[PDB]
Order: structure tokens, then C-alpha cells, then sequence
């Protein structure tokens, strides 16, 4: 009785002793999604049930999730993905051509669903556009043109502000551009500023993309901070 | 032909359930003095959870409770003097069910690593592990203290032997998504809904589909058995609620108000039945009459929206909880 | 698949199934004798009520 | 004159003490408000309700009738009060305006940096700072001027003015004003920068498909509080400096422009979306 009380008391101190050094770990760590399209290549970009992987760099503690064990066309379990920092998006940007509807419009009708989905209405996605070497091998030589593929690329022209490689064909950098913005525009229709994407050129032989991740994560923080203030 | 003699035995089903709706359940029961208003205040509130929450089970002795969370992690609560007794870290953070036994001694765990793991509280320690399925965990049941049924996104539903951790029998008959589950009160027979507007009724020692009822028209979240066991109830993402009945193989009555939009999570009824209790997107649950589908009290007591909700199995109080990782007891 | 679809509506389809005024009456009946235990219903004393 | 003068001065009382207690209502009833960015907007809810809620009756009255009733000492004790309440709130701003700094410029290090007993800590210090400055040299009179005018006044009975030398003048404004108005100017040039800065990026990536609002807010928050209490801060020095050239008229004119500031917090650091529904449901 009056022994029982106070047990029980000193076990609950204990227990929530405890709860405040994991809330220390718990908010220091930046959760990421990795999503692809489903031969984007995107095991290369790790590599390089659920799977979990942990990496630091300048002291920030990452953690990221790979889905494999699911596999479906209606995503149900997205909605628990509500509160992370960034979703990384891989796709193969190389595989216009290829139907097995090509793979590019299957993958850009994806991006569409989670762009404009109930949950991550406030979530920014990191986007890596891969596989430019085949890219632009593919383009370089003749008998495959994305004018017989896609009819929209028969009016367009390379922006003016652009930042074509020193030794790039100026016909893949055309093709590179109405790629990117393929996603840029859908991203950009239905955008009030509560997030963004961030489009990257990604091929076999990077090592810089974690870096990139890194910014990334950055800019999205301060933007919202900025957006939270009022000054932006 | 094979096509061609489905659709002809689906308008003799129909037309068999037909001819048995003599007069529905409002008609009968509008001589019935109304409940009134009822009114409820929280009357407890639990603190320690870092992020939102997804599951909670009542204990059989009414007393204690356990709930799990995103941050990994499942408490075991005590509600009369609010103090925490167990805080198992899980292995990982990713967690959608959770289950607590009969006797006590034992509490379930599962979520999206296809995996189901049942814990030792008197002995805390991992004591089984149970795989085979191919989607994500749903919901799981005590069926016994050796035995467990469970359902996942695979479309199946198991039921395990946690002795030797093999599948003794598997269901099968859906085509989308298994939400959840229901024992009934004499564990003999269970309900599922799915995620393609369907819900069957199964028998546990046989392994065979009695019954379908496909009344709704989007996924199924949440279903439970009235406290008879000769019908049950659902809610979907529509905002209704239905009820149906085993017996005359046909829903009775529908629970909706064309001021709601929002999804429903979570359906629980009351000690006798009179009263059902749903929760629902727009961050506070609603209490009905279910033998007239009449609103009579609102709980609004949460910042985010309400996730899971049980009744004591004296029907003392009940439990919500919500995704500002709060619970609440009301009264 | 044809076939076991069809197999599993014709178990389904025989079996005996009663009104709808039957169980009606046997849902209010059950709430009718179980009412006075219900707590939520009534408001218990707080003498009588753990959770004040 | 004083009844159109009386009944300007009541007005005052009851805004500062109105949107004061209504602040610091809704945080304490509301669990969604319990943030560590809200503990200094307390901090300095508090500070102004209790300087609207004292300085101002008294002095109104000290004003209407001409002369000072409550003798000796709690002359002193107002006089205590008024500059413990003044230092203490123009220097929750310059915490504000650090926390924002810290927010924006390191985002990571943000969580590590702010904690709840870091917070109650600086609020603890603050306070303390500001009570040693108003409390300590008053009583003990080391503020205490030297002319006969000055003994003349102190002598007296129903006399309560304010004389002072030319250390605690200097020591007392620096302390109060001049030291956050410099860190205020560094913090907001900062995140002005990193503002712009952002803009820029947003529209070199996506431009075409598709500062105002910066220069806005910090336009209002940073003029708002010079314009209110710069003047009587210059003047401050400025008769003790010079003899002979303010009148006693100026002095208590810009004073009461400077307490006027403290009905004006309310309307700039609780306009968002989880104070405009809180106070509705007030
Ligand atoms: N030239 C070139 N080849 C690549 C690139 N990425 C992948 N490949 C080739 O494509 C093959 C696919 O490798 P993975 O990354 O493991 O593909 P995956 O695991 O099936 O990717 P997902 O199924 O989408 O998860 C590799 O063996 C490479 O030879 C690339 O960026 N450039
Ligand atoms: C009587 N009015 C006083 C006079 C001097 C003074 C004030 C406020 C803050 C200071 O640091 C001061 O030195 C004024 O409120």
C-alpha cells in the first residue's frame, strides 16, 4: 500500500531519465525516402522488409530508407513519410525510348502522384536525373530521336541561360534541358512555396552527391525557417 | 462460360437477400425514446512519446495499456496513477500495430519490416519472431497464449504458432490491401476489411470465407464486432459508417451527416452496444446511436488528428490517441 | 482462377438467411436488457468512479 | 484640458493591460503555444503588463493633480520600478532578434544551441541585470544630483521629480539602449542578406515557369522601436550635457512616447496562423 506507491514512483523517474537523453539523439538525425522508378539505377547512388543505411558528414547525422519490400501501384504506406527532411527521387534519364507507354512517362505520371498528394503537401524532393553518359551516347547517334517519341520537343529550343560542359555536343544539352524541365513545370504548376525540387545531372563515375544532399538539406531548412519568420 | 456463370450466380445472391428486407432497423426501432445528450471530459492525459502515434491496446484487467509510436518505441502505461512501467526500444521505426495478451504476460508488435515480434513482459526480451509475409503488418489478435492471427499488405491473413513460429493455416480470398481485423467474442470466427471495399467473415478451425459484404465504395479502415457477435461494423474513408448483420447477410444502416468530408480511422462500440464511437481526420471523434444513427457527443480534445481508440472491457472510460504523441482517457 | 471463383459463390450462395425484422428485434432486445450495466450511458457516482 | 487629457491617458492603461493578459493567456491554456521561442514573448508580456499595469496609473495622476501624495518613499520605489521595467523589456527584443539569427544563419546546430534551461537561464540573467541597474543605485542614492534645486526637491514632501548625475546617465542609458539597438542592427543585416541571398537561387532555377515581404517586416520591426525610443534616449544625455536647453515639458512629453511602445508588442510579435485562431477561440 503505502510501499507500492512509492516502487512504482522510482521506476517512473527512471524510465523518464532515460526518455531525455533519446530525445537528444532523436532531433539531432535527418530522416530521408529513397524512391525510383524501378531500373533507375538508384542502387549505384547507395551503394556508392526495409532497408536503413547511416552516414555523418561535418558532424550531421543522416539516415535513410530504402522500400523493397513493397511493391504496388497504390501506395498506401506514404502516408507514414509525413514528417521527413527530403525525399530523393532517381530516374533514368536515358530510357525514352525504351515502352517496356515508355518508361519516362511512367515515371513523370509517378513524380505527378507525389507532387500532389494530401500528406506531403509540405516536402521537398531532391531530384537525380541519371545515366547521362547513355544519354548522350544514345543521342549523339542517329535512327533514335525523342521527336518520334515525344512531339513537344519538335518546337523547343536550349534557354539562354544555361550551363552547357566544355565539351559537350550542343545537341545533348537540348535534350538534357527538356528533360529537366518535363518535371520542372509540373513541379512548378501546382508550387504555393511551402516546398521545392532540385534537380540534378547524376552519372556512373559521381562522387560528389552526397555533398549535394548535404546543400540540399541546408537550403530546405533555412528556407523554411525563412518562410516560418515571415521573410520570404 | 466460366465468366458467364459468376455473373449469374451473383443476381442470385442478390436477389436471395433481397426478398428478406421485410422492414429495415430505423422503422422498427422509432417508438424508442431518444439517448439525449451525452457529455464527456478527459480525465487523464499521458505524456512520453516523441512522435505520432499509431496504435493502443487496453489491458483485460482495464488498468494498464500499451502504445506504440514512430520514434520506436512501446510504452506500457498505467492509467489510474499515470506512471510509465515498460519502454521497450524496437529494433525498428517503423511500427503500424500492436497487440497485448489475454493473460498479460505477453505483447505483439509489427509494422513494416513484414515482421511480427512478440515480447516476454513477466520473464524484457525478444522472445519469437515470425516471418513469412510479403507486405507490410496491419493488425494482430491473441487468439490464445500460443496462438496469433495477423494480416498484412499482401492481401492474406495468417494465423501463426508462436511455439514453433510456422503459419498453420492462411487466408486467402482478398484483392487488395488488408486493413484490419476483429476476433469474436467466443474466438471462433474473425472479420477483415480490405482496401477494395469488401469485408468476409472467416472461421478459424476450418480456414474457409463464409460470408462477403460489399456495401461500401473505398478502402475499409476499421471494423469491430457488436457485443453480441451477430454483427459488426465498419468505416471507410468516405465518411460513413455501415452496419451489418450476419444473420440476414445484409447491412442495416448507414452513420454519416453531410457536414463531415474527412476519412474515418477508428470504430469501437459501448459496454451494451447502444453507442458507437468513431474517429476521424478532422482532429476530434464523434459518438452515435446505433439504433438510430443520431449524433450525440463530440470529443475535441486533440491538436492533430485521431489515430486509435479502444473502450475498457468493463466500460469504465475511454482511450484515444492522436499524432501530437498525446493520449487521452475520457469519462 | 475462373474456377475457384466461381466454386467459392455457389458455397456462398446456400445457406439460410433470416428477415431483417428478426434481427432488428433481437439487436433492441439485447440493448433493452443490457442497458443498466452500460457506464458510459449514465454517469456513475464518483464514489464509484476510479478515474475521479 | 484635463478632462480630454484624463481621458486619453485611461485609454492607454486599458490597451496595454488588455493585449498583454491576452497573450500570456493564450499561451499558458493552449499546449501548441508551449515553445522556447515563446518563453521570451512572455518574458516580455509580463514586463510590459506589469510597467502598464504600475508606472502609468501613477504617473497619470502625479500629472493630472500636480502634486505627489504618497510621500517619500514610494516615490522612490516608482521611480525604482519604471526604469526595472523599461531596461528589462527593450532588452527581451535584443534576445529575440539573436534567437532569429541563430535560427537562420545555422540551421543544424539550431536544436543544440536552444534548450528550455538555456532559455530560463537567459531570462533568469536578463532580469537579474536589469533589476541591479534600477533597484541598487537608486536606493542606495548614488543617482542623487547635487545642485539646491536638486536637495530642495529631495527634501520635500509632495515634491517628486527625477534629477540625476552625469555618470548614471550616461551608464544607466548605454545599459538600457545602446548596446541591443547595435546587436539589433548586426542581427537584421544578417538575416537581410541571407534573405536576399535565397531569392536570388529560386529564380535562376525556376525562373520562367513562374524582396518585398523581407523589407516589409524588418522595416516595421526595426522602426517601430528607434521611432518610439530614440528621441527621449538623445535627450536623456543630452540635458545632462547641457544645462538650460530642455524643458521639463520635452522630457516627460518623449518619456510617455517611449511608454506608449508597450501597447504595440502584441501587434508585432503575435500575428500567425496559431495566435489568430487561439485568440479566436478566447
Ligand atoms: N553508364 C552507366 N551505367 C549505369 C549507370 N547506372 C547503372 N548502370 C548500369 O545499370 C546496371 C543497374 O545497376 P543497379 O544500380 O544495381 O540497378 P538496380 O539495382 O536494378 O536499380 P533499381 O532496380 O531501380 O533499384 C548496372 O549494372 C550498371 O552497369 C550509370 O549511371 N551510367
Ligand atoms: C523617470 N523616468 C526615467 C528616467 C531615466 C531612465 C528611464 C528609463 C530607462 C533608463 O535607463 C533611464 O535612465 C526613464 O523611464
Amino acid at each position: 500500500q503505502r510501499n507500492e506507491e512509492k516502487a512504482q514512483r522510482e521506476a517512473n523517474k527512471k524510465i523518464e531519465k532515460q526518455l531525455q537523453k533519446d530525445k537528444q539523439v532523436y532531433r539531432a538525425t535527418h530522416r530521408l525516402l529513397l524512391l525510383g522508378a524501378g531500373e533507375s539505377g538508384k542502387s549505384t547512388i547507395v551503394k556508392q522488409g526495409i532497408f536503413e543505411t547511416k552516414f555523418q558528414v561535418d558532424k550531421v547525422n543522416f539516415h535513410m530508407f530504402d522500400v523493397g519490400g513493397q511493391r504496388d501501384e497504390r501506395r498506401k504506406w506514404i502516408q507514414c513519410f509525413n514528417d521527413v527532411t527530403a525525399i530523393i527521387f532517381v530516374v533514368a534519364s536515358s530510357s525514352y525510348n525504351m515502352v517496356i507507354t515508355n518508361r519516362l512517362q511512367e515515371a513523370l505520371n509517378l513524380f505527378k502522384s507525389i507532387w500532389n498528394n494530401r500528406w506531403l503537401r509540405t516536402i521537398s524532393v531532391i531530384l537525380f536525373l541519371n545515366k547521362q553518359d547513355l544519354l548522350a551516347e544514345k543521342v549523339l547517334a542517329g535512327k533514335s530521336k525523342i521527336e518520334d517519341y515525344f512531339p513537344e520537343f519538335a518546337r523547343y529550343t536550349t534557354p539562354e541561360d544555361a550551363t552547357p560542359e566544355p565539351g559537350e555536343d550542343p545537341r545533348v544539352t537540348r535534350a538534357k534541358y527538356f528533360i529537366r524541365d518535363e518535371f520542372l513545370r509540373i513541379s512548378t504548376a501546382s508550387g504555393d512555396g511551402r516546398h521545392y525540387c532540385y534537380p540534378h545531372f547524376t552519372c556512373a563515375v559521381d562522387t560528389e552527391n552526397i555533398r549535394r544532399v548535404f546543400n540540399d538539406c541546408r537550403d530546405i531548412i533555412q528556407r523554411m525557417h525563412l518562410r516560418q519568420y515571415e521573410l520570404l | 462460360q466460366l465468366r458467364q456463370e459468376a455473373e449469374q450466380l451473383k443476381n442470385q445472391i442478390r436477389d436471395a437477400r433481397k426478398a428478406c428486407a421485410d422492414a429495415t432497423l430505423s422503422q422498427i426501432t422509432n417508438n424508442i425514446d431518444p439517448v439525449g445528450r451525452i457529455q464527456m471530459r478527459t480525465r487523464r492525459t499521458l505524456r512520453g512519446h516523441l512522435a505520432k502515434i499509431y496504435a493502443m491496446h487496453w489491458g483485460t484487467d482495464s488498468r494498464l495499456l500499451v502504445s506504440a509510436s514512430q520514434d520506436g518505441k512501446l510504452i506500457i502505461w498505467d492509467s489510474y496513477t499515470t506512471n510509465k512501467v515498460h519502454a521497450i526500444p524496437l529494433r525498428s521505426s517503423w511500427v503500424m500495430t500492436c497487440a497485448y495478451a489475454p493473460s498479460g504476460n505477453y505483447v505483439a508488435c509489427g509494422g513494416l519490416d513484414n515482421i511480427c515480434s512478440i515480447y516476454n513482459l513477466k520473464t524484457v526480451r525478444v522472445s519469437r519472431e515470425l516471418a513469412g509475409h510479403t507486405g507490410y503488418l496491419s493488425c494482430c489478435r491473441f487468439l490464445d497464449d500460443n496462438q496469433i492471427v495477423t494480416s498484412s499488405g499482401d492481401t492474406t491473413c495468417a494465423l501463426w504458432d508462436i511455439e514453433t513460429g510456422q503459419q498453420t493455416t492462411t487466408f486467402t480470398g482478398h484483392t487488395g490491401d488488408v486493413m484490419s481485423l476483429s476476433l469474436a467474442p467466443d474466438t471462433r470466427l474473425f472479420v477483415s476489411g480490405a482496401c477494395d471495399a469488401s469485408a468476409k467473415l472467416w472461421d478459424v478451425r476450418e480456414g474457409m470465407c463464409r460470408q462477403t459484404f460489399t456495401g461500401h465504395e473505398s478502402d475499409i479502415n476499421a471494423i469491430c464486432f457488436f457485443p453480441n457477435g451477430n454483427a459488426f461494423a465498419t468505416g471507410s474513408d468516405d465518411a460513413t459508417c455501415r452496419l451489418f448483420d450476419l444473420r440476414a447477410d445484409q447491412e442495416l444502416m448507414t452513420y454519416s451527416h453531410d457536414n463531415i468530408i474527412c476519412g474515418i480511422t477508428s470504430v469501437s462500440f459501448s459496454k451494451s452496444g447502444r453507442l458507437l464511437l468513431a474517429g476521424y481526420d478532422d482532429f476530434n471523434c464523434n459518438v452515435w446511436d446505433a439504433l438510430k444513427a443520431d449524433r450525440a457527443g463530440v470529443l475535441a480534445g486533440h491538436d492533430n488528428r485521431v489515430s486509435c481508440l479502444g473502450v475498457t472491457d468493463d466500460g469504465m472510460a475511454v482511450a484515444t490517441g492522436s499524432w501530437d504523441s498525446f493520449l487521452k482517457i475520457w469519462n | 482462377q475462373a474456377r475457384k471463383l466461381v466454386e467459392q459463390l455457389k458455397m456462398e450462395a446456400n445457406i439460410d438467411r433470416i428477415k431483417v425484422s428478426k434481427a432488428a428485434a433481437d439487436l433492441m432486445a439485447y440493448c433493452e436488457a443490457h442497458a443498466k450495466e452500460d457506464p458510459l450511458l449514465t454517469p456513475v457516482p464518483a464514489s464509484e468512479n476510479p478515474f475521479r | 484640458w484635463v478632462v480630454g487629457m484624463g481621458i486619453v491617458m485611461s485609454l492607454i492603461v486599458l490597451a496595454i493591460v488588455f493585449g498583454n493578459v491576452l497573450v500570456i493567456t493564450a499561451i499558458a491554456k493552449f499546449e501548441r503555444l508551449q515553445t522556447v521561442t515563446n518563453y521570451f514573448i512572455t518574458s516580455l508580456a509580463c514586463a510590459d503588463l506589469v510597467m502598464g499595469l504600475a508606472v502609468v496609473p501613477f504617473g497619470a495622476a502625479h500629472i493630472l493633480t500636480k502634486t505627489w501624495t504618497f510621500g517619500n518613499f514610494w516615490c522612490e520605489f516608482w521611480t525604482s520600478i519604471d526604469v526595472l521595467c523599461v531596461t528589462a523589456s527593450i532588452e527581451t527584443l535584443c534576445v529575440i532578434a539573436v534567437d532569429r539569427y541563430f535560427a537562420i544563419t545555422s540551421p543544424f546546430k539550431y536544436q543544440s544551441l536552444l534548450t528550455k534551461n538555456k532559455a530560463r537561464v537567459i531570462i533568469l540573467m536578463v532580469w537579474i541585470v536589469s533589476g541591479l541597474t534600477s533597484f541598487l543605485p537608486i536606493q542606495m542614492h548614488w543617482y542623487r544630483a547635487t545642485h539646491q534645486e536638486a536637495i530642495n526637491c529631495y527634501a520635500e514632501e509632495t515634491c517628486c521629480d527625477f534629477f540625476t548625475n552625469q555618470a548614471y546617465a550616461i551608464a544607466s542609458s548605454i545599459v538600457s539602449f545602446y548596446v541591443p539597438l547595435v546587436i539589433m542592427v548586426f542581427v537584421y543585416s544578417r538575416v537581410f542578406q541571407e534573405a536576399k541571398r535565397q531569392l536570388q537561387k529560386i529564380d535562376k532555377s525556376e525562373g520562367r515557369f513562374h524582396e518585398h515581404k523581407a523589407l516589409k517586416t524588418l522595416g516595421i520591426i526595426m522602426g517601430t522601436f528607434t521611432l518610439c525610443w530614440l528621441p527621449f534616449f538623445i535627450v536623456n544625455i543630452v540635458h545632462v550635457i547641457q544645462d538650460n536647453l530642455i524643458r521639463k515639458e520635452v522630457y516627460i512629453l518623449l518619456n510617455w512616447i517611449g511608454y506608449v511602445n508597450s501597447g504595440f508588442n502584441p501587434l508585432i510579435y503575435c500575428r500567425s496562423p496559431d495566435f489568430r485562431i487561439a485568440f479566436q477561440e478566447l
